Order: C-alpha cells, then structure tokens, then sequence
C-alpha cells in the first residue's frame, strides 16, 4: 500500500526547509 | 464563484481595513521592545536551520511565550539575512485569527530573539502522523482556516512560502495558528528564491521559472492532500526524486478520497498556472464556492463559532506534553556584537 511505503520511508519525520 | 453582490463587499471593506492597519505597522515596524532578562527559560519546543524555540516564562506578568532564538552568524553563513529581516517586519505587521502573535521583539550581541504567543496543543503534524490521516470534514475545518489566511497575506501583497503541517500550530480552541514566517516576502510581481519544503514546492518553483502567490495556492493543495490521505501527493526518500514527482504531471489519490475532493486538489495541484485555482480572475473565490466547500460558512470559521474536531489535551500552563522532546542547549551570549550592521534594522 502507498501508506506502508510512506511509513517505510525516510521522510515521516519533520521536513527542514532547504534554501539556495 | 463569479458572483459580486454585497458578501463580496464585506469582504473588500473588511480587507481595505486590514491593509490599513497593516501599511502603518509596516512601514514603522516596532523594535527592541523586551531583553532577554525579562525572560526565564524552560523548555526547548522545536527547531530549525538557525536556532530554536523555546518555551519562556514572562518574569513581571508571568505569561507563558514562545521565543524563537536566531544565532545571527548561523544566519548570515546561511545567507538568510535578508529572509530574517522579511520574516520579522512581516510578523510584527499583521493581525489575523490564524496567524500566531508577536509579542515582542530584540537582539543582542549573538542572537536575534521573537517572542510569540505559546500555543500548547502542539504542532498538526504530531496528531496527523499518531493518528494516521483526518477525516474529509477534520481536514476542510483547517483547510478553511488556511484558506481565509492566504485570502489575508496575498492582499497585503504577501506570500508565504512554507506551508506544512510542521509550521501550524493547534490552539487551546481546537484552530490553527500558523508558525514560521522564515520565508515570508512582501513583493509585486515575480519572485525566484529557490526556498520551501521539496514535498510542498509548486513546480514553477523547481524548475526556476519566477513565481508568485499561486506557489501558496500549489502548497494548500499538498497539505489537504497529506491532511486527509494521511502521506503528502509526491513524496520519496531523496528530494531529487520527490522534485521529478512534482513536474511529471501526475497525481494519484487514495479510493476513499471523495469526487469532490479529488475535483479540488486537482485544480490545486495544477502545473498549468492558467488553469491552477487561486490564480484565476475569480481569485480565492473559486477555492471558497467549491462544493467540497459547501457546508463551510467562512464568517463562522473566521469568528471561530465552528466546532472543532478536536481539542488538544492541557494539563495547566506551562504543560508541553503535546510537544515532542529536544536536546537542551545554552543560549550564549557573547560579549562582542556579532552582524551589528547586517541586523541594524532588526
Ligand atoms: O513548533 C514550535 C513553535 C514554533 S513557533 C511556536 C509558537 C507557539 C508554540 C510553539 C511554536
């Protein structure tokens, strides 16, 4: 399922912004 | 969605007000109106790239606060000079339920300090992972919320650049606050700072095109996405990867997605800026009469008479357990002035 490929991945936690 | 009777009106007057209010904030922007001393510290709640907020203490009053500590040569090595000073002017100007208050502002030798009103029920993004995904009728209550606050920022010239559900805040009434204006930018016309979060950005970002409001609307478009399916529309393990989601074209939604619903985020995740709502004559109009907007009433959400999903648990002020733990850190303070001139308008 997409759900269990999301909790598999490495970005379920807090996302850093990004710049430049 | 077309339509300009007198509710249309309302909403100008009410507007026309606000930009007041706003102009005059804006232009005179209030400055060093605390020191650090007036504060004891707690707890750290979150951070960033530059520094962290943290939970304080108001010494005279006793008021819990929210203060974001910036480390002005983080700041400057990051080359966010600029994007801090924006960040500041623009906080310190507006006044809207949904946006969180600055209380105050200062600096000192190291760091550049705000101060903003504590909001204990924690950030959307802790519930929405524990819980999984919101209901369609949980996510329209915040939805709306967000809706209401771009209509405010984009007619005061605004964008804000960074919607996620890391930056919104949930209130003691069950509403949103929306945190972190790092990015916010006042502009006529185009801009072309590569800046956000790669899950969030529109692709006329990615593909360094120049850009405006629409980029908020894109934006609103992932987070009731990720809101109601409970994953963002493109996401991966590598950002490059997530960026080659976002301009293919492609977006797939869950079976239990309603037709309205998928109706509505297609036009919001719309690559085609022609077509994209939010960007068309009807303006945010196209987003309010939507009919997966239809039982909203947007004056009830703004007076904040709707009730709300949920309301986060509080146990006394001064409690963070909505809040996850951090790692503690000294706030120091050197005794030579670091970026007096850089920071001079801050
Ligand atoms: O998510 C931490 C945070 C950043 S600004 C702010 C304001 C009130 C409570 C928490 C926060």
């Amino acid at each position: 399922t997409t759900y269990a490929d999301f909790i598999a991945s490495g970005r379920t936690g807090r996302r850093n912004a990004i710049h430049d | 969605a077309a339509k300009k009777g007198s509710e249309q009106e309302s909403v100008k007057e009410f507007l026309a007000k606000a930009k007041e209010d706003f102009l005059k904030k804006w232009e005179s922007p209030a400055q060093n109106t605390a020191h650090l001393d007036q504060f004891e510290r707690i707890k750290t709640l979150g951070t960033g790239s530059f520094g962290r907020v943290m939970l304080v203490k108001h010494k005279e009053t006793g008021n819990h606060y929210a203060m974001k500590i910036l480390d002005k040569q983080k700041v400057v090595k990051l080359k966010q000079i600029e994007h801090t000073l924006n960040e500041k002017r623009i906080l310190q100007a507006v006044n809207f339920p949904f946006l969180v208050k600055l209380e105050f502002s200062f600096k000192d030798n190291s760091n550049l300090y705000m101060v903003m009103e504590y909001v204990p029920g924690g950030e959307m993004f802790s519930h929405l992972r524990r819980i999984g995904r919101f209901s369609e009728p949980h996510a329209r209550f915040y939805a709306a919320q967000i809706v209401l606050t771009f209509e405010y920022l984009h007619s005061l010239d605004l964008i804000y650049r960074d919607l996620k559900p890391e930056n919104l805040l949930i209130d003691q009434q069950g509403y949103i606050q929306v945190t972190d204006f790092g990015f916010a930018k006042r502009v006529k016309g185009r801009t072309w700072t590569l800046c956000g979060t790669p899950e969030y950005l529109a692709p006329e970002i990615i593909l360094s095109k120049g850009y405006n409001k629409a980029v908020d609307w894109w934006a609103l478009g992932v987070l009731i996405y990720e809101m109601a399916a409970g994953y963002p529309p493109f996401f991966a393990d590598q950002p490059i990867q997530i960026y080659e989601k976002i301009v293919s074209g492609k977006v797939r939604f869950p079976s239990h997605f309603s037709s309205d619903l998928k109706d509505l985020l297609r036009n919001l995740l719309q690559v085609d800026l022609t077509k994209r709502f939010g960007n068309l004559k009807n303006g945010v109009n196209d987003i309010k009469n939507h009919k997966w907007f239809a039982t909203t009433d947007w004056i009830a959400i703004y007076q904040r008479k709707v009730e709300a999903p949920f309301i986060p648990k509080f146990k006394g002020p001064g409690d963070t357990s909505n809040f996850d733990d951090y790692e503690e850190e000294e706030i120091r303070v050197s005794i030579n002035e670091k970026c007096g001139k850089e920071f001079s308008e801050f």
